[PDB]
DNA sequence: GATGTATATATCTGACACGTGCCTGGAGACTAGGGAGTAATCCCCTTGGCGGTTAAAACGCGGGGGACAGCGCGTACGTGCGTTTAAGCGGTGCTAGAGCTGTCTACGACCAATTGAGCGGCCTCGGCACCGGATTCTC
DNA sequence: GAGAATCCGGTGCCGAGGCCGCTCAATTGGTCGTAGACAGCTCTAGCACCGCTTAAACGCACGTACGCGCTGTCCCCCGCGTTTTAACCGCCAAGGGGATTACTCCCTAGTCTCCAGGCACGTGTCAGATATATACATC
C-alpha cells in the first residue's frame, strides 16, 4: 500500500510544500517581527527558505520515527515529536 | 483567512513519507503546524536584522543564508 | 603583569548588594563569563564589518550583534540600557 | 586627569576594552563610540547575573558566593538558560530534578 | 527505599563523583598512545579541568538517555537506551 | 588494567546524580567504552596546541581551548 | 611564472592571499602559508568530485546534479563527519527503509 | 566584478575525470563549499595566531589548523599533500 | 496474471560548454624595520617515592520488582471515490528599490609626556565547614 | 509512634578583603589622511492581478491493523553484611624545562610599474525529460 509510495518520495528532489502558501506563511510572520513594515523578498530567498524547513522536518520526523520504533509503536503520536526537540536542545 | 493551512493535511504526509514513517497519528496536524512556526521566527527574526543594517527593504538570499549560518545548520546551495 | 576582571565585578557586586562576599574561586567563574562575552559580541560584529563592506565598529554594529547575540527581554533591557550610557557620554 | 568609565557613569573599564578591541585584529578601524556601550552592555550581564545570583545566596543562609549559587541563578532563568546552554559551570552539579 | 535518599543527596553536594589517580592514569595513558616516545607534562588543574568536563558530560549523557525509558513505559536503562540518545545529537 | 579504575559505585553515582532510579547491568561497559571516545576527542584536541608552542607541557588553557573548539565552553579554570 | 604554476597547482594563490590579507585574520601573512592552503584546498575538492563523478557514473547520466554530492556524502564516512551539519539544495535525503 | 571560484573547480574536474560534465546549480554548491572550508582553516588557525601572542600565519599554523579541522585519514592525506607542495615551491 | 517494472525512442527543449573582448588585479623589484629564532639561565613547578589510615570498592544472597509475551476490544486511520477549491502558467504593467558614482568632513590613527589606577605581596578575622545535639515523620 | 530527617550550636581554620609599593599603561593633546555619510540618477526584478485550467485537496463511508490495558511468568537488580584494598595525606628530594632577556638578521609590507588572466557576453547543439509503447517480475 503505502510501500509504493515511500520508494517514489526518497527518489525525487522537488519540492513538496507548494510555493505561493508557504511565501504568505513567510509574509505574514515577518510583518510581525518588523514593527508592521512590508519587505521584498527577492526571488531566491524563499527557495533558501523552503529547502532549510524541508530539511529540518525531514530530519526531525527521521528522529522521531526513530523513536517512535522504541517503544513498539508504529503510529507517530505527538507525544513523540514533543520530546524529540528536548534531546536535540 | 486560516494563514497556516496552507500547510495542508496532505503535505505533512509528504513529507512524513520522505521522512520514511509508515502510518501518522492525528493531532500531528496539529503539532507540525506549531513546531515549523517557532523555526520560521528563528529565521526571520534573525533574517530581518541583517537587512536591517545594510538599510536595505530587500530580504537578499544572503542574508538567510548568513542566519542559517549563525543557527547552526549551514546551507549551502544558495548565493 | 597578567590582567584580569576581578575588581570591577567586585566593584559591582558591592555596588548592587550590601555586603554579599565573593570566593576566590567563584570570581574566576566570572573572568571566564566575561572574557567570553566579549568575545562573541565583539567578534561576532567584526563579521557585520565583513558582509556589508566596511572597515569600522561603530556603535550600531555592536548594537545589532546584542540585538543578535541574546534572547528577547534581556536583549532589550540591554540595547535600552546602552544607548542611555552614549547619550551621556557624548554631551561630556 | 579624568576617567572613562567616570565620564560613561559605568563601573566596567572603557580603555581595557578598547585596547583589546584594537589588539584582537577584530577590523583595522575602531570607532570611539563602541566599547562605552559594549562596556554598558557587559555591565548589565553581569548585574543581571549577579542579581540573580546574590537572591538564591541568602536563600542558602550564606553571605559568599559558592559555584552552585551561580549555576542555580541561570539554569532555574529562562533567559539565561537560553543564552548560557552550551556551558557547564565548574564545581556546579545540577538542579533538584526528579522524574 | 533508598535511593530516594541518595537522588536527594548527590543532587544536593558539588564534590567529584570520580577518584584522582585512576583518572589521571586513564589520561596519561590516553596521552601516551599519541604521538609516541616522549612523555607529556600535565599541570595539576589540567587534569582537574578534565575531570570535570568529563562528569559534567557524563552527568548530562545520564539525565538525557533516562527520558527514553519513561517514553517506552519502563523504568530501567539499556545499552539501546544510551545508544539511541547517541544516534539522536550526531556526535 | 588502568580503565577498571571507573568502578561500578562511581558509575552508579554517575547516574544517579542523573535522576536515573533503576539501573541495568550492560552500562557498566558501554558508559566506560564512551567515556574512552569522549576524551580521546578531548586528548589530540589538546595536544595539538601543546606540540604548537614547542612545549612538553599541557597547560589548562590547552583542554579549555580544546573544548571551547568541541563545543562544550567551560568557564572557571581559565 | 605564475604561483599557481610554479608550486604545480590547480587552485590559484594570489586570490587566497589577497583573501588573507584583506579577511582580517593576522597583521602579517606569511608567503608559505597560502600555497599550503591552496593545495589542501585542491585536495577537497578533488575527493569530493571523485565520489560525485563515480556516483554519477553509476546512474548513467554524464552531468553532475545535486542528488549525486548528496550521495556520495552521505556515503562517505570522513565526510559525513566533516560535512554533519550541512542542508544542500535541492538535495533529497538516502533511501531509508525500516520495519519494527 | 563578482569573482567566484567555478573555474578552478571546472579545471580540477577535467584533470581528474575526462568528460563528467557538471551542471550550473551543483557548481554553486562548490562555490559555498570552498568558500566555508577556507572560512574555517583561515579562520582558526588566526586564533592560534592569538593564543600563543603572535602576529604571523607561517604554514605550521595553518598544518595545525588541517590537523584540527579535519578527520584521520583524511587530515593525513592533507598534511602529506600539502608539505609536498610546499617543497617544490621553495625550490622556484 | 494483471499490475506494475524496466527499456527504446521521439523529439523537443533549453542549459551549457565554449570562443571572444576586455578591464584590472596579480607578478617583478626593493628597500626597512619590527618579529622572531637562537642562546643562556634560574627558578619553580612537577615527578617519584615512603609510609600509614581509612573510606571505599568487591563479593555472596535473596527477594521483591519489573520486563516481557500473549490477547481481546475497539477505535482511530488508510483507502476509494466524486467534488470543488485553490494553486500554477503566463502575461502585463510598472514602479519601488539596489547600487553606484562623486564629495567633503568629521573622525580616528599616530605620537610625545605624565601620572595614578590597578597589579603583586601580606595579614589578619569573620565566614564557614564539620562535629555533636535537640525536635519531627511516616508503616 | 520510634530509627530516620531537620535544625542548632560550638570550635578550629583558612581563605577574602583591607593595606602598601610601585610601574607601566592609560590619558591628554595636537596632526593629517581618509572612510564613510549623503544625494541623485539609473536599470531591474518583484509585486499585484487576472484568466484559465486542472491537479490536488476535501469530505465522507467504510473495513480493519494496531493501541492499549491486563495478566501470568520468570529472571534479575538492590540492599545488606563481611572482607579486602588502594586512594589519599603529608613529606622530601631533585631535576626538567618554563619563563625571561639579548641580539642579530631576515622576511614580510609598501609603493611603484607592467601585462596576462578571469569575468561578462553571446550561441550553436547535445543531454535529458517526459511521454508513449512494449518486453519481464511477481503475491
Amino acid at each position: 500500500g503505502w510501500l509504493k509510495e515511500i520508494r517514489k518520495l526518497q527518489k525525487s528532489t522537488h519540492l513538496l510544500i507548494r510555493k505561493l502558501p508557504f511565501s504568505r506563511l513567510a509574509r505574514e510572520i515577518c510583518v510581525k517581527f518588523t514593527r508592521g513594515v512590508d519587505f521584498n523578498w527577492q526571488a531566491q530567498a524563499l527557495l533558501a527558505l523552503q529547502e532549510a524547513a524541508e530539511a529540518f522536518l525531514v530530519h526531525l520526523f527521521e528522529d522521531a520515527y526513530l523513536l517512535t520504533l522504541h517503544a513498539g509503536r508504529v503510529t507517530l503520536f505527538p507525544k513523540d515529536v514533543q520530546l524529540a526537540r528536548r534531546i536535540r536542545g | 483567512r486560516d494563514n497556516i493551512q496552507g500547510i495542508t493535511k496532505p503535505a505533512i504526509r509528504r513529507l512524513a513519507r520522505r521522512g520514511g514513517v509508515k502510518r501518522i497519528s492525528g493531532l500531528i496536524y496539529e503539532e507540525t503546524r506549531g513546531v515549523l512556526k517557532v523555526f520560521l521566527e528563528n529565521v526571520i527574526r534573525d533574517a530581518v536584522t541583517y537587512t536591517e543594517h545594510a538599510k536595505r527593504k530587500t530580504v537578499t538570499a544572503m542574508d538567510v543564508v548568513y542566519a542559517l549560518k549563525r543557527q547552526g545548520r549551514t546551507l549551502y546551495g544558495f548565493g | 603583569r597578567k590582567e584580569s576582571y576581578s575588581v570591577y565585578v567586585y566593584k559591582v557586586l558591592k555596588q548592587v548588594h550590601p555586603d554579599t562576599g565573593i570566593s576566590s574561586k567563584a570570581m574566576g567563574i566570572m573572568n571566564s563569563f566575561v572574557n567570553d562575552i566579549f568575545e562573541r559580541i565583539a567578534g561576532e560584529a567584526s563579521r557585520l564589518a565583513h558582509y556589508n563592506k566596511r572597515s569600522t565598529i561603530t556603535s550600531r554594529e555592536i548594537q545589532t550583534a546584542v540585538r543578535l547575540l541574546l534572547p528577547g527581554e534581556l536583549a532589550k533591557h540591554a540595547v535600552s540600557e546602552g544607548t542611555k550610557a552614549v547619550t551621556k557620554y557624548t554631551s561630556s | 586627569a579624568k576617567s572613562r568609565s567616570s565620564r560613561a557613569g559605568l563601573q566596567f573599564p572603557v580603555g581595557r576594552v578598547h585596547r583589546l578591541l584594537r589588539k584582537g585584529n577584530y577590523a583595522e578601524r575602531v570607532g570611539a563610540g563602541a566599547p562605552v556601550y559594549l562596556a554598558a552592555v557587559l555591565e548589565y550581564l553581569t548585574a543581571e547575573i549577579l542579581e540573580l545570583a546574590g537572591n538564591a545566596a541568602r536563600d542558602n543562609k550564606k553571605t559568599r558566593i559558592i559555584p552552585r549559587h551561580l549555576q542555580l541563578a541561570i539554569r532555574n532563568d529562562e533567559e539565561l538558560n537560553k543564552l548560557l546552554g552550551r556551558v557547564t559551570i565548574a564545581q556546579g552539579g545540577v538542579l533538584p530534578n526528579i522524574q
